[PDB]
């Protein structure tokens, strides 16, 4: 059965894989050994996130290396076409921001209303 | 100086002859100078299509050693000759081309080819004959387009290629053989016009799965016949036969299924020698009935119409009797479904002018009374025929619609038709007089009913041809009813299938432009030019009726010049509608689609900002936002710098640098409150309530500052990021807007997820805008009275979700991209909503009752739905 969702948080109707709740949740450890157990890091959901676009939602981080160095997508487009990069400078990531850009970041991606990640650093500081 | 020179004749005549001048397949065209002659085939495979590359401004030469259907005769009528200098002295932008010869290019909608012009028409006279027991399919001919194949009666698609076909008749042994078991219609013509036997034979496999009903017959073709089959009692076997004369002989089973046969078959090649031979109908056709009165001797034939004179009088034939039902079972309408059939002893009425409810241009419609209830009579005019009557009872009869008016009963001694009787009139009334009862919803069923009735006479090979708000007949004015618009007078209705239509009919004012010219093959898109007309009459009311110059389209604006209420989605309709080329107006079916949606009938307004304009806030003449002040007149735009603005509240103002100014970080004010980044709550300075950024404030007092909700002095301070255990942590962790009925909807940045709280301090459910769902994230939320909650996307999606169950009503469609600020406004109760385009700014005003006019408009579709189902 799929019991194991809750047990990140402390698939779906949405389709939440427990990575995601991990990379959420701020949990280190669980992504880890989900990594080792062999998940998938390129999971989309009904709202279209990956486990980097809440790891760079909620800023940590540690988690966004990890991810990072399991060869995860770097621009990937949510169902609003976003990629890590604006959720990133929306939230004033300033070292998120940094460790994206070396992996090969997009830094003129147009999401579907049409503005790129600099313009959301300077609609919000 | 230029034009044509047509040499015709027999095969072999010699037309050898234009050679000396200066077996051929198709047409040979040449130029001799000056003159650019056309030497035509006289192989009969090629007689189909000849008519099509005929003109006036030719100079035929008739060589001998059906034609005339400046014309000279040379042996091998201006002159007679027999074997140059004759000919010379007896021949003393895009469309004038054509008649040249220089180009061929045909603009008629009927054939779907106005886009194409082709240079060299020799080229094509050739390619129509290179096709030709005639019978092949398509990856035949492929190896040796096919749109000009069928569109000349060339190669049916079954593809049949009528022309080459046996000329040897088959041995068709026919059950019921004896006199008395078979009804025998003769026409006989001096000639048969080139084409005539394709073109029946085109129409007769094309009726045939609705002849008898769709079920399909067996079929035979010799190509100058067919024998359809459905039984040994329901057949038809229409053929030629000789005795000097051409006869086209109609044989069918003496029964009902055969009465009925026959009734289709001459109501059919009637129609079609109207439509493209009127030549013989000008009589040169004669028209007999074979009858025996006795099984043992030859048959007697007598012309229809003094069998019609017969049976004017009395349904009997004497010399020995005959019933005229079983020699001509048409003329008194023996073959019509016989539930509509004459009772005149229950019939009473008196054709007075005090009773007279129309007209029809062929007779006048009267109050009358039959079988005990008020019914509508249409008596036929003196100078008309029984080809009139037949050809209206083709659409009153075999088609059943809840907007096509019902028929109950038709006679031939009067030529009666007796109809149903609409309650409250005509629509032309009704705007002329009646011009407060028209509410919107009433204009909106008017026009949906009379799209579904276009849609269906579409749908059945008929086309109308004449729409005006006096053929549209209303049953009731009561907007929630499942009939209250129907459609009458098809004294013009025609066949349409898939060859077009010639003959121009219908009143000037309310016909499209191609029918007007007269001189075009159009179809049934020119009903819709009608439509948009007669929406744009009922948009107006009375406007343009109380013309045809102006239409043909050069109309106003209805809205500045007849000063009507705005009507988006409907003046949309109207353009899209009144178009000048047929290919791009929509069809009947499409505009009922177009129609049929509460987003029409529920947008009021529709105001469009200055571009590069960006709006923070509003508030209602409507107060805008953006240092910079904006204000509306819901049209009226007036800006100047004043101080950006996050917060109105009237008018009291709010800078993003804690500046507040009344005009003649603040991020949220209500009616006063004042809520900053930072937390405080001031009143107005009575006090200050300070507790991050405070956004939220509503009262049915409640608020959130921050991911808290407090209420006041601060009452409960709840706190709502203890909810990551549901949906993300990222969602759960500031809020947008508070709306509270009996719960507490949240809505937070970013957060696709409208949470909702009791008012226990406790999470009760969880609302996902991408499940119902294009960034389903939400920007606004508003409250609808124990209706509906409207919730306002990052894209330009609207949900109304119901309060009671959370099912969804409607997401309404992309009007704009992006969902700013929605509130509820007193223009009428109305929502005003406000979007971007990204950037123009957007404002569009809704009416309240969107989700019940949703709910009203699919039970009213599911409601005339099954009605429609019952009716056949
Ligand atoms: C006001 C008065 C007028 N009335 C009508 C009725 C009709 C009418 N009914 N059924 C019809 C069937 C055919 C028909 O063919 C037209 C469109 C050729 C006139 C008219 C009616 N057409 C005008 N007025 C009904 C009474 C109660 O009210
Ligand atoms: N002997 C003779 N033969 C002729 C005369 N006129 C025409 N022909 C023949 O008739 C044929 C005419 O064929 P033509 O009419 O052009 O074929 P079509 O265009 O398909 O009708 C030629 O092959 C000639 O040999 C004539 O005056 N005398």
């Amino acid at each position: 059965g799929k019991k194991l969702l809750e047990a990140a948080r402390a698939t779906d109707e949405a389709g939440v894989t427990p990575l995601h709740l991990a990379a959420d949740s701020g949990h280190l450890e669980i992504v880890e050994v989900l990594l080792k157990t062999g998940a998938d890091v390129n999971a989309w959901d009904h709202y279209g996130f990956t486990p980097l676009h809440l790891a760079a939602h909620v800023g940590h981080l540690e988690i966004v290396e990890v991810l990072l160095k399991a060869g995860a997508d770097v621009n990937a487009q949510d169902h609003a076409g976003w990629t890590p990069l604006h959720l990133a400078a929306l939230y004033g990531h300033l070292e998120i921001v940094e460790v994206l850009l070396k992996h090969g970041a997009d830094v003129n991606a147009q999401d579907m209303w049409g503005e790129t990640p600099f313009d959301l650093a300077i609609d919000n500081g | 100086n230029r034009m044509k020179l047509m040499i015709v004749g027999n095969t072999g005549s010699g037309k050898t002859l234009l050679q000396q001048l200066m077996a051929t397949v198709g047409i040979d065209v040449k130029d001799w100078p000056v003159l650019n002659v056309w030497d035509f085939a006289g192989r009969e495979e090629f007689y189909s299509t000849h008519p099509h590359f005929m003109t006036q401004r030719a100079l035929y030469l008739a060589v001998y050693d059906p034609w005339l259907f400046p014309v000279i005769l040379v042996g091998t009528i201006r002159d007679y000759h027999f074997v140059r200098k004759t000919i010379i002295n007896e021949s003393l932008a895009v469309h004038f081309l054509n008649e040249s010869g220089v180009l061929l290019h045909f603009q008629d909608p009927a054939l779907q080819l106005s886009d194409l012009y082709f240079v060299e028409p020799k080229w094509l006279c050739k390619i129509m004959a290179q096709i030709l027991k005639g019978i092949i399919s398509r990856r035949d001919v492929e190896k040796f387009y096919f749109k000009l194949l069928e569109k000349f009666q060339i190669a049916l698609p079954i593809l049949l290629v009528p022309s080459s076909l046996s000329d040897h008749r088959p041995v068709i042994e026919l059950p019921h053989c004896e006199n008395s078991e078979i009804i025998i219609r003769l026409y006989e013509m001096p000639y048969f016009p080139m084409g005539f036997w394709s073109r029946l034979i085109n129409r007769l496999l094309e009726i045939s799965p609705y002849m008898l009903s769709a079920l399909r017959p067996n079929r035979m073709y010799w190509r100058q016949g067919i024998y359809l089959n459905w039984s040994p009692e329901a057949y038809c076997l229409v053929g030629s036969e000789v005795l000097p004369e051409s006869f086209l002989k109609i044989t069918v089973p003496s029964c009902r299924k055969g009465c009925i046969l026959l009734g289709q078959v001459v109501d059919h090649i009637d129609s079609l020698m109207e439509e493209w031979f009127p030549g013989l109908l000008e009589t040169l056709l004669k028209k007999w009935a074979l009858y025996s009165f006795n099984d043992g001797e030859e048959h007697q034939k007598i012309l229809l119409d003094d069998l019609m004179k017969k049976a004017e009088e009395g349904d009997l034939l004497v010399n020995l009797t005959i019933p005229i039902s079983q020699i001509a079972p048409d003329l008194i309408l023996a073959d019509l479904p016989r539930n509509i059939m004459l009772n005149n002893d229950e019939l009473e009425f008196e054709q007075a002018p005090e009773f007279l409810l129309g007209d029809g241009s062929f007779g006048s419609v009267y109050r009358a009374a039959y079988e005990g209830e008020e019914v509508a009579v249409k008596i036929f005019n003196k100078h008309t025929s029984l080809r009139l009557l037949r050809q209206e009872l083709v659409v009153l009869c075999h088609l059943h619609h809840p907007s096509l008016i019902s028929l109950l009963a038709a006679g031939i001694r009067p030529r009666m038709l007796v109809m149903e009787l609409a309650s409250k009139g005509s629509l032309d009334r009704l705007l002329q007089q009646d011009k407060a009862s028209l509410t919107r919803t009433l204009q909106h069923r008017i026009a949906l009913h009379v799209a579904d009735g276009l849609r269906y006479l579409h749908s059945a090979m008929i086309i109308y041809r004449d729409l005006k708000p006096h053929n549209v007949l209303l049953f009731t004015l009561y907007p929630n009813a499942a009939i209250i618009a129907k459609i009458a007078d098809y004294s013009i209705a025609q066949y349409c299938c898939r060859m077009g239509i010639k003959t121009s009919e219908g009143t000037p004012g309310f016909r499209a432009p191609e029918v007007a010219r007269g001189n075009v093959i159009y179809n049934q898109q020119a009903d819709v030019y009608s439509f948009g007309l007669l929406l744009y009459d009922i948009l107006t009311t009375g406007g343009r009726i109380v013309f045809d110059e102006l239409e043909i389209g050069k109309l106003p604006d209805p809205v500045k010049e007849y000063g009507c209420a705005p009507w988006p989605m409907v003046e949309k309709l109207i353009k899209q509608c009144l178009k000048e080329n047929p290919q791009e107006r929509p069809t009947s079916a499409q505009v009922f689609d177009i129609l049929n949606s509460a987003e029409l009938v529920c947008l009021t307004r529709r105001i469009l900002l200055p571009k590069n304009v960006i709006v923070e806030c509003m508030v209602a003449s409507i107060w805008l936002g953006c240092g910079q002040l904006s204000f509306l007149d819901l049209e009226g735009y007036t800006s100047e710098e004043v101080a950006r603005i996050l917060c109105l509240a009237l008018i009291v103002s709010g800078t993003q640098s804690g500046t507040l100014l009344v005009i003649n970080s603040v991020t949220c004010l209500y009616c006063l409150l004042v809520g900053t980044a930072d937390g405080k709550l001031a009143i107005f300075p009575l006090k200050i309530l300070n507790i991050t950024p405070l956004m939220c404030l509503s009262e049915s007092m409640w608020g959130g500052c921050g991911t808290k909700i407090f209420s006041f002095t601060i009452q409960k301070l709840i706190e709502t990021r203890t909810s990551q255990l549901f949906s993300y942590a990222a969602f759960s962790d500031n809020i947008i807007t508070v709306v509270v009925d009996t719960a507490l909807y949240i809505a937070k940045q970013n957060s696709p997820v409208v949470e909702v709280w009791d008012k226990t301090e406790k999470l009760c459910g969880l609302i996902d805008c991408v499940h119902f769902l294009y960034s389903g994230r939400v920007k606004t939320l508003c409250l609808q009275k124990n209706t509906a909650l409207w919730i306002g996307t990052g894209g330009g999606h609207i949900l109304l979700l119901d309060l009671s169950t959370r099912r969804l009503i409607r997401v309404i469609y992309n009007f704009c991209n992006s969902v700013r600020v929605m509130m509820t406004a007193q223009l009428k109760n109305v929502m005003l909503v406000l979007g971007y385009n990204r950037i123009q700014s957007c404002l569009t005003v809704w009416d309240i009752n969107l989700p019940h006019e949703v709910q009203n408009l699919e039970k009213h579709i599911e409601v005339r739905k099954e009605l429609a189902e019952k009716m056949r």
